[PDB]
RNA sequence: UGGCACCUCGAUGUCGGCUCGUCGCAUCCUGGGGCUGUAGUCGGUCCCAAGGGUUGGGCUGUUCGCCCAUUAAAGCGGCACG
RNA sequence: AUAAACGCUGAAAGCAUCUAAGCGUGAAGCCCCCCUCAAGAUGAGAUUUCCCAUUUCUUCGGAAAGUAAGAUCCCUGAAAG
């Protein structure tokens, strides 16, 4: 899972420990299991929540 | 339960063309190594080759840092006593650029089967220009 | 101290498009391929060099490159001359044509030219000279002239340049 | 560079004008014709094709007598090429004769050995044997295989196996006399193989 | 030429340099070349 | 040459020679050089170099050693003192 | 193309310097030249020539059954074993 989310999360111009941290930050609980499934199934979903994980980091 | 494992043939492969003029041996090849392992998509799965074909131009041109074009040595044994043969990787580069690419990217693939399957999808061209046409490849630009 | 103040006077017209630093005159032509990171400034007198930053690369290359700038000038306009004796019996040097022979002592004459834009010539029969408008050439190629029978220390003979110091050690 | 194909008849010895006595080697070499020609646009390599012996056209096949058809000849029975070689003569369909060489010419001669069969070591290779007294038990044996620490034995350990049937080349060999009329060389020396042998007569390479 | 691990001057006219990435000794007397 | 006693006593055969070799370089010969209290022919010492080569006998079980006669030379060591 | 070594030009460091940039020589040694094996080199290569596009079945991947070029079983043998 980890390694699947790192490959979706690198087209958004994100690394996957800067999403992990975006997402803990921001307050989203989804675990790597349903991240991963996103990634591969409903990729227009991964991207709202690598959107949330990219404006927590920016304050 | 549920979790999505990729099938033989369902990943679509596509073709790449690399320009490997001035930049170093080490950091080209990693990058390449992982094209070709497919880690760069969200369907990778270890069991199964979903990565890309890769084409490599103007292999002449590439880097060797410091003192390695001759101090960095090629070793090859025979199996006969005594037959332990070297080559230098600046001496290599003028007469086997292929060579040179395809010992160093091959030592980071995966040691079993599958990684000497994904070798067999790593072409090397010492000059400008390549013969595969007929792929239509496109142009990768290094991260 | 210093690398610096240099002087091209007339002769020569310097054309260096980045690197190729043609120098013409009247005795020839010479071109090299100084490295693109130092400062160069083709005057009407001076060619002015300078480094970027003063570090240790800096220093040793803003002294080379000056140093031979004046060789070209004075060798492309004026030119350089290096002479060259031969001491000891029978050791007869002469000119024939093209080719230098030279009976040094050996069993077989050895056989000398000169390459193109050097010149060499004998107007004695125990003395030679070689002519040209580089440096790097001229010196290269009277070494191999000495460097057929150097002389040595305890009868002198061989071929010995007029300033040298020749170690002459007692032999009996 | 010339070269041509032929048979070891035999060997005898001639007189030279010195009186001197020599020996020679006889070797027949007719009905030579030149077949393909290889050029580096088509192959890479430059090289020519020669044909030896004509056959009976009961013993060639269709494949076979397809590719001599295009020179207009009947199909032969050896079949070897010639690297280094002038390709500027050498027409195809042409006869390549024993005039192409000349008394005193340097050669060389490429040949297969006669064979001998399953061969021990010291007959092979040239070994010693053991001592034949003094209460010995080894006299005809290979030796050790080696030392005990690599827990095997290393290759190039020469041991008993079939020994001739391979090609040899015999390097700066004279020719004493050619015979154009009975397609005949003389050869001062040895060539390898049996009688009735292909011998490829070759210019020297040094 | 003298090849040992104590390279250091013996005259007045003796010169130290680094050749080639060695320490090495020059002098107008043959008998003080040395290389480190 | 020794110190220890870690594997082996429900068995790890121990000297010399014979047959067959292979590796290291701290090089015996041959190859290339610097210094010399190197005139020449010979030498001394150090640096690079492992490609090939490196004898036949007398005494002794002998390895070792001495001797006879040669040779360009008659190297030193590892491989269960192969 | 090099090892030890010897040099040219040349600054750092107005001189000096075989060295930093740039050049030239330089070993029985390295890579070639010489001899032999070698496409199972699964990366299975290349050239020349020969045979051609049959008939029954299958729901499709496909199968069987007479052949062409070619080879073999069987027999006489040695230059081979
Ligand atoms: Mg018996
Ligand atoms: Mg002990
Ligand atoms: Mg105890
Ligand atoms: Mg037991
Ligand atoms: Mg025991
Ligand atoms: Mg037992
Ligand atoms: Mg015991
Ligand atoms: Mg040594
Ligand atoms: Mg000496
Ligand atoms: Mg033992
Ligand atoms: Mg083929
Ligand atoms: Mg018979
Ligand atoms: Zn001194």
């Amino acid at each position: 899972w980890i390694a699947r989310i790192n490959a979706a999360a690198r087209m958004q111009d994100l690394s996957y420990s800067k999403l992990m941290h975006g997402l803990k930050l921001a307050g989203i609980d989804i675990n790597r299991k349903m991240l991963a499934d996103l990634a591969v199934n409903d990729i227009a979903s991964f991207n709202t929540l690598a959107d949330s994980a990219k404006k927590a980091l920016a304050k | 339960r549920t979790t999505y494992m990729a099938k033989p043939g369902e990943v679509e492969r596509k073709w790449y063309v690399i320009d490997a003029t001035g930049v170093s041996l080490g950091r080209l090849s990693s990058e390449v190594a992982s094209i070709l392992r497919g880690k760069n998509k969200p369907q990778f799965t270890p069991h199964i080759d979903t990565g890309d074909f890769v084409i490599i131009i103007n292999a002449g041109k590439i880097g060797l840092t410091g003192k390695k074009a001759t101090d960095k040595i090629y070793y090859r044994h025979s199996q006969y006593p005594g037959g332990l043969k070297s080559r230098t990787a600046g001496e290599m580069r003028t007469n086997n650029p292929e060579k040179l690419l395809e010992l160093s990217i091959k030592g980071m693939l995966p040691k079993n089967s599958l990684g000497r399957q994904l070798f067999k999808k790593l072409h090397v061209y010492g000059g400008s220009e390549h013969e595969h046409a007929a792929q239509k490849p496109e142009v990768y630009e290094l991260r | 101290i210093g690398k610096k103040t240099i002087v091209i006077p007339a002769g020569v017209t310097v054309t260096l498009n980045g690197s190729t630093a043609t120098v013409k005159g009247p005795k020839g032509e010479l071109v090299k391929e100084f490295n693109p990171e130092i400062t160069i400034n083709i005057e009407g007198n001076e060619i002015n060099v300078s480094r970027p930053t003063d570090n240790k690369n800096h220093r040793a290359l803003h002294g080379t490159t000056r140093a031979i700038l004046n060789n070209m000038v004075v060798g492309v306009s004026e030119g350089y001359e290096k002479k060259l004796e031969l001491i000891g019996v029978g050791y007869r040097a002469q000119k024939q044509g093209d080719k230098l022979v030279l009976n040094v002592g050996y069993s077989h004459p050895v056989e000398f030219v000169a390459p193109k834009g050097v010149e060499i010539e004998v107007p004695a029969n125990t003395q030679v000279i070689v002519k040209g408008y580089n440096k790097e050439h001229v010196g290269e190629l009277a070494a191999n002239i000495r460097a057929v029978r150097p002389p040595e220390p305890y009868k002198g003979k061989g071929i010995r340049y007029e300033g040298e110091h020749v170690r002459r050690k007692e032999g009996k | 560079t010339k070269g041509i194909l032929g048979r070891k008849v035999g060997m005898t010895q001639v007189f030279t004008e010195n009186g001197e006595l020599i020996p020679v080697t006889v070797i027949e070499a007719a009905q030579n014709v030149v077949l393909q020609k290889k050029t580096v646009e088509t192959d890479g390599y430059e090289a020519v094709q020669i044909g030896f012996e004509d056959k009976r056209a009961k013993l060639s096949n269709k494949p076979e007598q397809g590719h001599v058809a295009k020179a207009d000849t009947t199909p032969k029975r050896f079949i070897r090429e010639f690297r280094d070689v002038n390709l500027d003569e050498y027409e195809i369909g042409a006869e390549v004769k024993v005039d192409v060489f000349a008394e005193g010419d340097i050669i060389d001669a490429t040949g297969v050995s006669k064979g001998k069969g399953f061969q021990g070591v010291i007959k092979r290779h040239g070994q010693s044997r053991g001592p034949m007294a003094h209460g010995s038990r080894y006299h005809r044996r290979p030796g050790s295989m080696g030392p005990v620490a690599p827990n095997r034995v290393f290759k190039n350990k020469l041991l008993p196996g079939r020994m001739g049937g391979e090609q040899i080349t015999i390097q700066n060999l004279e020719i004493v006399k050619v015979d154009v009329e009975k397609n005949v060389l003389l050869v001062k020396g040895n060539v390898p193989g049996a009688k009735k042998a292909l011998v490829q007569i070759k210019t020297a390479t040094k | 030429m003298k090849v040992r691990p104590s390279v250091k001057p013996m005259c007045e006219k003796c010169k130290v340099i680094r050749r080639k990435g060695k320490v090495m000794v020059i002098c107008e007397n043959p008998k003080h070349k040395q290389k480190q």
